[PDB]
């Protein structure tokens, strides 16, 4: 649990216990429960009282349904289709079911595998029961829990990978889930497919160099083969990630955004340089040597 | 073509072309691996003057002809005093380079 | 997530040392002063429609490219959902000058909003501008004493006018 | 961080609603506690390390064996004393911390979160800091109001402990 | 049902752990305010009557319309003005159970929670609710920090209903 | 989930009308004494481990068949569970009597608790009777004056042993 | 950096054999189209500055906000900047036109232009309909014929009105 | 990079206005106390060497644990680095209260150092300790006056307190 | 996720011929010493929470900055999680080495690791130490032989040191 960070990495928002809906609950409680409910499995998407779907909603302040059914309920619902399913790559799609369903990213191609021919072979709403349905979910919180995203736990079977895809899956508590700035395309996939994560970068007021991504023709490992055999130095490698690069205009930037494996003996420099050109530096990691 | 006239195939570094073909190494640093390589300090640094190096060399990364003799004179006391490699990387930082 | 007290303690446990006394003569009289820190922000807290209401409605009398159709705002769903977005800053800042600290407010909105309204292609320049007569608004409608025993509110208006520009500057 | 106005404004924020007149009730009598439990733990923080040298002589006297046995988890040696004395110092800035918080939140994120794992792996029993800190709770020193809820938070101490 | 002590009975069982010294603060604070709050409950339930009749007076005052045109929504008829005198009486009822209560637990769970569906189904304006609430606000008579509670209160519905 | 004051608003609900005079002399009284309740509601939270420890203490000296093997508080793992069962018990006691209503108590353990224990095979028996030496020392430590103001305590005394027996009827 | 030749060409590598007689038979429909191609592509290429001018005329048009002070396009540097981007991805349109493939245009401009427009605060919706409305101009000015002899222009209709929509969809 | 009337040009800027009058008295008590403010900075400047060497003193003397080998700031080179970093950050403290704002502190330091010293292993903890005492030390040879006519110079040290412990937290 | 034998498995496949004989030779020398690999194994596992102790008590004897206030591992909760953290890299070590392949090493800590101590602020300097003293002491523990037959185990330092200096570089 990620507690001096905690205020750049926004987890300090995310800090409050579930909640847990009782046994003989009062009418108020359920309707916090159900605020809960829609955050998380909208991603942050505000609902307009005319979506509310109040009719499946009434059902659980009786205690008919159980708050896993309900969030079953959202989750099979039209209107979590078009805001989540229609407009997504598939992957995309899977990523975000597992945002929303269990609460941490998934952690190899082999989990995207099962998934994506399960929607093939039985539908969209068997692969929501899957998700929904599964030792994992019913160990990390009971049905009566609201579901919560716990990456930043070990919680005795989390992969370190889930904890950087995490940051690249849920960018803030302001933040809403359909408006990122990768859009449509799948940040993870990229990643997955090749089994490497990157370095992760926070939101904004906190540190102003989001605004990196990497893009797809790039990508760059994190890793300086050298050791500074191509920067021809004895000292050792970092990685220095920048976001904006705005003072050299078009002709002397192409790309506002990119990383350079610099020594350390000469990061002064490479740190002023970029600094008068604007630029933001997100992270700076060790690289090599 | 432009650091040193003609490369032959064991002046090739296959280290600096295979840094540059992945991303990871900028063309700069190409340049700056071109400068601090042997071949190139044999071929131009040994045989040539202190004064006439710094002339060669300030023509072929700056791209321009230098000034007049006082700046050769004024570059070449950091190539002794400081190492060839601390005189390029002097060089290759500089408003001009950079621009 | 801090307090003020909460902070105070945070940096004496960074420096590892008990808290020094002018600490604790800044934190009496911040104790002094919390009442009325309060009372006003109870008075900022109770036109908090009305508050959100003439801004939009000076907002959308300045710009009214929002309004015209193809505007970021022109849709009645997407104008419902702006109204929800500048109510929202709203509270986190009386949240922020309820604690007495602005830790809260960037917490919960800031270092991410400004990038969702890039996603999302909303002008960070109307917002801010909203933000800034909402808060102009809101230190005159505080400022003004109506039946209420005086007293030195003159503190606030400077913390509370910090709070809306951090607001206003982090949103862009 | 479980402070009151803190956990006021969850309640606000996870309600989705406004601040009312239940968070106010809650400040007008945070104000009332902060009163006296300002120049409380301002008073603790003078009488600190006679309390912390106290509580660490009651400590060694009422345990003896961990003078005698050598061993690194027992004060035998000098280095022992030095972190041992340091830990006592720790346990009595946190109860300041506490007492100037308002609430139970700075022990409960800096000591008793992990405490029991700690004293499980490094072989430390839990009742060397309950004596501690009942020799703290007795020999504060301090009266009325701010001496009860200072006793509060120790015996809150006391019963996370054991 | 946001009343101070049941929110800070379901902090420390959400939290799952025993009551601490906020609560004990949320407490005292509560007492101080129902110290004030029930004997100005009780003055509002000696003015009830005209406050009532004063704010439907004055809703027709301001509304006028209201008076004049046929419809089973409007007060044109006595049935109207029975029905209506009777919400007034109902939302003076609500301020009085909020008052003595200390939150705002009674009113949203008993006005709030369907106030807009209801208004949106039966062509009821909130705005006649928010001219009367406000007539009630400026003649309730109370005076001080009872009074400031009390136009809190009413503020509150009246940010609740527009 | 219910206080004293939202009992009084809910039954004054359900009549209709306003509350009567004599309930809000009664609720000034509770005003009053609800300080009173509560003091020693923190004496009796400040002393809860040693009061479940010495309740298994006493429970297990004198039903050893529980500790015996085959017995139902035998396991290590079954018998930290028990404790757990205890200390939760206790902890709803104190709750209910912050709030000065049985309700909290009986939402959140007893109409649920008998039958688990029946399913279980827990005997109801012997966590009654621990329920009941737990109350009993509660009171017992709540009842003696040790630097504090003499207060009337009393009827509290008749309001935690209430608690305290509702709790061990239903139970079972 | 890919032709249509070369494509067809790496293809055949990848394949490890030779050329099959229907790609050749479709490079020979191709050779005799080009030309096709290129004749649409030269009257595209001679109004360009008109086709840019135009987007850019119904854009601000369409969206003042970005003419509107605050707005991302308002200052005349940033407007300046903007008819650039526009032109550039114009340009690089009309080479991948000219080579027949789109690899061109993803080549130049598109896997860094998205994290441009995102880290510069550039609302990549304006573009991305200023896009679509220059390659609806395009297409309408390529595919009137005035003093040129009858052609069909619709095989390249598809084609340019591809690339233009990869361009926008690109850009997002 | 902004001045205090650039920051008041740019915010009017995005208003899209004038300057509104007030601004214009809060610029004109400025330009009164700009040298006020100037004068405080001047005798912060004259005793630089003296305020990083007395700041090192005493955190070398509080964590010998950075002297002590294989410490972070133990090896001649590395402690002269860390000189280097410690009067690095007091330039940029007198470059901000010179201009009168945190943007260039922000601008020159703040955005990549935290990532810079989590990247070398060097403790955020030593460095904010530093700072913390360092401004603590300057304001303190600030506010002694020494040939300075008696002046109001408490907003001042608001600033520059504001500035050093803005610099301690983006350090953190 | 890969065994030695699955590992020779998927190299044959993606031969895509039968597994050659030289390599059914190393295997049946890897299934003679396979218990020789594990015996040592068992040896490892037993001590290992006084491996950890140990590790942590020279490492923190070593690195006074992380006890220190303000330092990474000061926090009784961060040196809950220091441990924990710790204990984990030696499990999995273990489990490597049982299975004979550094793939589940790599599959369960290393990719990620390192960008979550960068994140978290964590030294990756101090982990690193630990993990390489953790890994002295173990291949100092397995050596020594009390109570087992002589054998040959050179294989096996030279694989644990392997996998321990993985997976301190990995972590860096
Ligand atoms: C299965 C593989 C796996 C790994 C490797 C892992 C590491 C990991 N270590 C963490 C924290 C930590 N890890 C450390 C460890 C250290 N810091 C130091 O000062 C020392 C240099 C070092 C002791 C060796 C500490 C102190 C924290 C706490 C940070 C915090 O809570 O703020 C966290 C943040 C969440 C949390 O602990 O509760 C993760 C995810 N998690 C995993 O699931
Ligand atoms: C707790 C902190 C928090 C913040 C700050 C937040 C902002 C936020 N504003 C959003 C939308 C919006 N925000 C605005 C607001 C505006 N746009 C304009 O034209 C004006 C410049 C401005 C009015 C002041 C609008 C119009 C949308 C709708 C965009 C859309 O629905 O397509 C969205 C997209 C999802 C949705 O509303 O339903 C988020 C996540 N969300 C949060 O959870
Ligand atoms: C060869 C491929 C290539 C592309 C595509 C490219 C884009 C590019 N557009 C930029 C700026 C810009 N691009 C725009 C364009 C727009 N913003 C808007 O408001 C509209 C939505 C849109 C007009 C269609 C504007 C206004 C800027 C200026 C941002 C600034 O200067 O602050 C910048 C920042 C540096 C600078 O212009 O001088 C780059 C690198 N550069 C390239 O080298
Ligand atoms: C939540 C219900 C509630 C309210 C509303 C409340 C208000 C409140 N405001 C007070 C004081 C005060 N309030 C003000 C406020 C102001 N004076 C000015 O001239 C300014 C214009 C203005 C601020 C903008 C002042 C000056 C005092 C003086 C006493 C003090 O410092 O508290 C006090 C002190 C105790 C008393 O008056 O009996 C109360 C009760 N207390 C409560 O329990
Ligand atoms: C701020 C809250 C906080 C607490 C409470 C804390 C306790 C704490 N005490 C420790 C050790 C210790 N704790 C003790 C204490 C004692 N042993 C005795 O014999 C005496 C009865 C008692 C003296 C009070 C001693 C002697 C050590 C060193 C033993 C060791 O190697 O682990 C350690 C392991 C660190 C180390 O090995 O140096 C921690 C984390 N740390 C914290 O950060
Ligand atoms: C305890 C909280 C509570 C409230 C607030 C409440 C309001 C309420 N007012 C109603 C109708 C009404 N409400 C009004 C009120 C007015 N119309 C006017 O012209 C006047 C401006 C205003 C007088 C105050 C009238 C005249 C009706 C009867 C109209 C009808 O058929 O629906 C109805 C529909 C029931 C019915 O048709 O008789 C409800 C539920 N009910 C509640 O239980
Ligand atoms: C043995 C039976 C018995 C009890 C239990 C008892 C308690 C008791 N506590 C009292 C006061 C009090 N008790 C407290 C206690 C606290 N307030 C806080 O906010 C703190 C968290 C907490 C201490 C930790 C306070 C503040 C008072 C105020 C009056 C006084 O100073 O006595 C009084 C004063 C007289 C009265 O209330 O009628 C009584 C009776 N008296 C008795 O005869
Ligand atoms: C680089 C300088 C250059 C140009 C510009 C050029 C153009 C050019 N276009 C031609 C034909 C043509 N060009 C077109 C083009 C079109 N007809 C339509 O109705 C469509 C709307 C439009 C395409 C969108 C057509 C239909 C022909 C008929 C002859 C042919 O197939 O080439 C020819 C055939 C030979 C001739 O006309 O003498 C020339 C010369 N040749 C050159 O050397
Ligand atoms: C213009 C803004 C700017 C800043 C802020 C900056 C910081 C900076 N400090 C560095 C090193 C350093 N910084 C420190 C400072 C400290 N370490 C400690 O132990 C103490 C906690 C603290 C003394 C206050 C040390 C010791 C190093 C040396 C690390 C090394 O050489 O391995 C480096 C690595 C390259 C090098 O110094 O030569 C940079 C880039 N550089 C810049 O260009
Ligand atoms: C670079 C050469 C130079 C210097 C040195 C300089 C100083 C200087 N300080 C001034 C004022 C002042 N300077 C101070 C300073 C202080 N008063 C206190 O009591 C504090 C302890 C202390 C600050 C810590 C004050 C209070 C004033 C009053 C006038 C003003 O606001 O400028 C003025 C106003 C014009 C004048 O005095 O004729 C001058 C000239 N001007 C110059 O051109
Ligand atoms: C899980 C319970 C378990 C254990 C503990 C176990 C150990 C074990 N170690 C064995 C062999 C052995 N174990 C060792 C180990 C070593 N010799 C040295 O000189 C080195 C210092 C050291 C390794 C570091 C050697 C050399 C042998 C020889 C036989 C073989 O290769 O298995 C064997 C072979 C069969 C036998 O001894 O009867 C057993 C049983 N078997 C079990 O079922």
């Amino acid at each position: 649990p990620v507690t001096v960070a905690a205020s750049r990495l926004g987890t300090a928002a995310f800090d409050q216990s579930p909640v847990e809906l009782r046994a003989n609950y009062s009418r108020d409680d359920a309707q916090t429960v159900i605020r809960a409910v829609y955050r998380q499995v909208l991603g942050n998407d505000y609902v307009m009282s005319s979506e509310r779907l109040t009719a499946a909603e009434s059902l659980f302040t009786n205690g008919f349904i159980s708050v896993r059914d309900f969030v079953r309920a959202v989750a099979q619902s039209e209107l979590y289709k078009e805001k989540f399913l229609y407009n997504n790559f598939q992957t995309r799609v899977i990523e975000l079911n597992f945002k929303h369903l269990l609460g941490r990213a998934p952690y190899d191609e082999a989990e995207v595998i099962e998934h994506l021919d399960r929607y093939q072979n039985e539908g969209f709403e068997a692969d929501i029961n899957s998700y929904i349905d599964s030792a994992e979910y019913t160990e990390n919180f009971g049905d009566n829990i609201v579901p919560y995203i716990r990456s930043y736990v070990v919680q005795t079977g989390h992969r370190t990978v889930g904890f950087t895809r995490m940051f690249s899956l849920q960018r803030g508590y302001a933040n809403s889930d359909r408006a990122q700035i990768a859009g449509n395309a799948s940040r993870l996939a990229q990643e997955l497919a090749r089994n490497t994560t990157s370095a992760v970068v926070g939101p904004s007021g906190v540190n102003e160099g989001w605004a990196f991504r990497s893009a797809a023709d790039d990508y760059h490992p994190g890793q300086s083969l050298g050791g500074s055999t191509g920067l021809s130095a004895d000292d050792q490698v970092v990685r220095v990630e920048v976001a904006a690069l705005s003072t050299p205009r078009y002709p002397r930037i192409r790309r506002s955004s990119r990383v350079f494996f610099v020594p350390v003996s000469r990061l002064s420099q490479k740190l002023q340089e970029i600094q008068r050109m604007g630029g933001r530096v997100a992270s700076i990691s060790p690289a090599g040597q | 073509r432009q650091i040193f006239f003609h490369a032959f195939k064991c002046d090739r570094q296959q280290l600096l072309e295979s840094q540059l073909r992945n991303g990871q190494i900028t063309v700069r640093d190409f340049i700056r691996g071109l400068l601090l390589s042997e071949t190139f300090i044999d071929s131009f640094y040994n045989k040539n003057s202190n004064y006439r190096f710094v002339e060669q060399c300030i023509q072929r990364v700056l791209g321009r002809d230098p000034f007049s003799e006082q700046e050769k004179i004024a570059w070449s006391i950091v190539i002794c005093t400081k190492g060839l490699a601390a005189f390029v990387d002097q060089l290759l930082n500089t408003d001009e380079y950079m621009e | 997530m801090f307090d003020i007290f909460t902070r105070v303690v945070s940096q004496a446990d960074a420096r590892g040392e008990f808290i020094s006394s002018d600490k604790l003569e800044a934190l009496k009289k911040v104790v002094a002063e919390g009442t009325k820190r309060s009372d006003a922000v109870s008075r900022m807290t109770n036109n908090a429609s009305s508050i959100v209401t003439n801004a939009a409605r000076q907002l959308f009398a300045d710009q009214p490219q929002l309004i015209a159709p193809g505007g970021n705002a022109y849709t009645n769903r997407r104008m419902a959902a702006c109204l929800r977005d500048m109510e929202i800053i709203l509270r986190y800042v009386t949240y922020a000058t309820f604690t007495g600290d602005a830790s809260v407010l960037n917490d919960r909105c800031l270092n991410g909003l400004r990038e969702t309204y890039v996603a999302l292609g909303v002008p960070g320049a109307s917002v801010a501008a909203g933000v800034r007569a909402m808060g102009k608004a809101a230190v005159a409608i505080v400022m003004d004493p109506a039946g209420v025993t005086s007293g030195d509110c003159s503190s606030l208006q400077q913390e509370i006018e910090l709070y809306f520009e951090t607001a206003a500057k982090a949103v862009e | 961080m479980k402070t009151p106005l803190t956990e006021a404004v969850a309640l606000a924020d996870s309600q989705g609603r406004f601040l009312s007149n239940t968070e106010l009730q809650y400040l007008y009598g945070r104000l009332r506690q902060g009163a006296f439990a300002l120049e409380a733990a301002q008073t603790l923080t003078a009488k600190a390390d006679t309390l912390v040298n106290g509580a660490a002589q009651a400590v060694y006297s009422k345990f003896p064996y961990t003078t005698s046995t050598p061993g690194n988890n027992f004060a035998a040696d000098q280095r022992g004393k030095d972190k041992c004395a340091r830990d006592i110092g720790y346990y009595l800035r946190m109860v300041t911390y506490c007492l100037v918080a308002g609430g139970t939140g700075p022990m409960d994120e800096y000591l008793i979160a992990g405490v029991d794992e700690i004293n499980r792996t490094f072989d430390l029993s839990p009742s060397w800091y309950v004596e501690a800190l009942k020799h703290i709770k007795a020999n504060h020193g301090l009266t009325g109001d701010a001496a009860t809820e200072t006793n509060n938070y120790i015996d809150y101490a006391i019963n996370a402990l054991s």
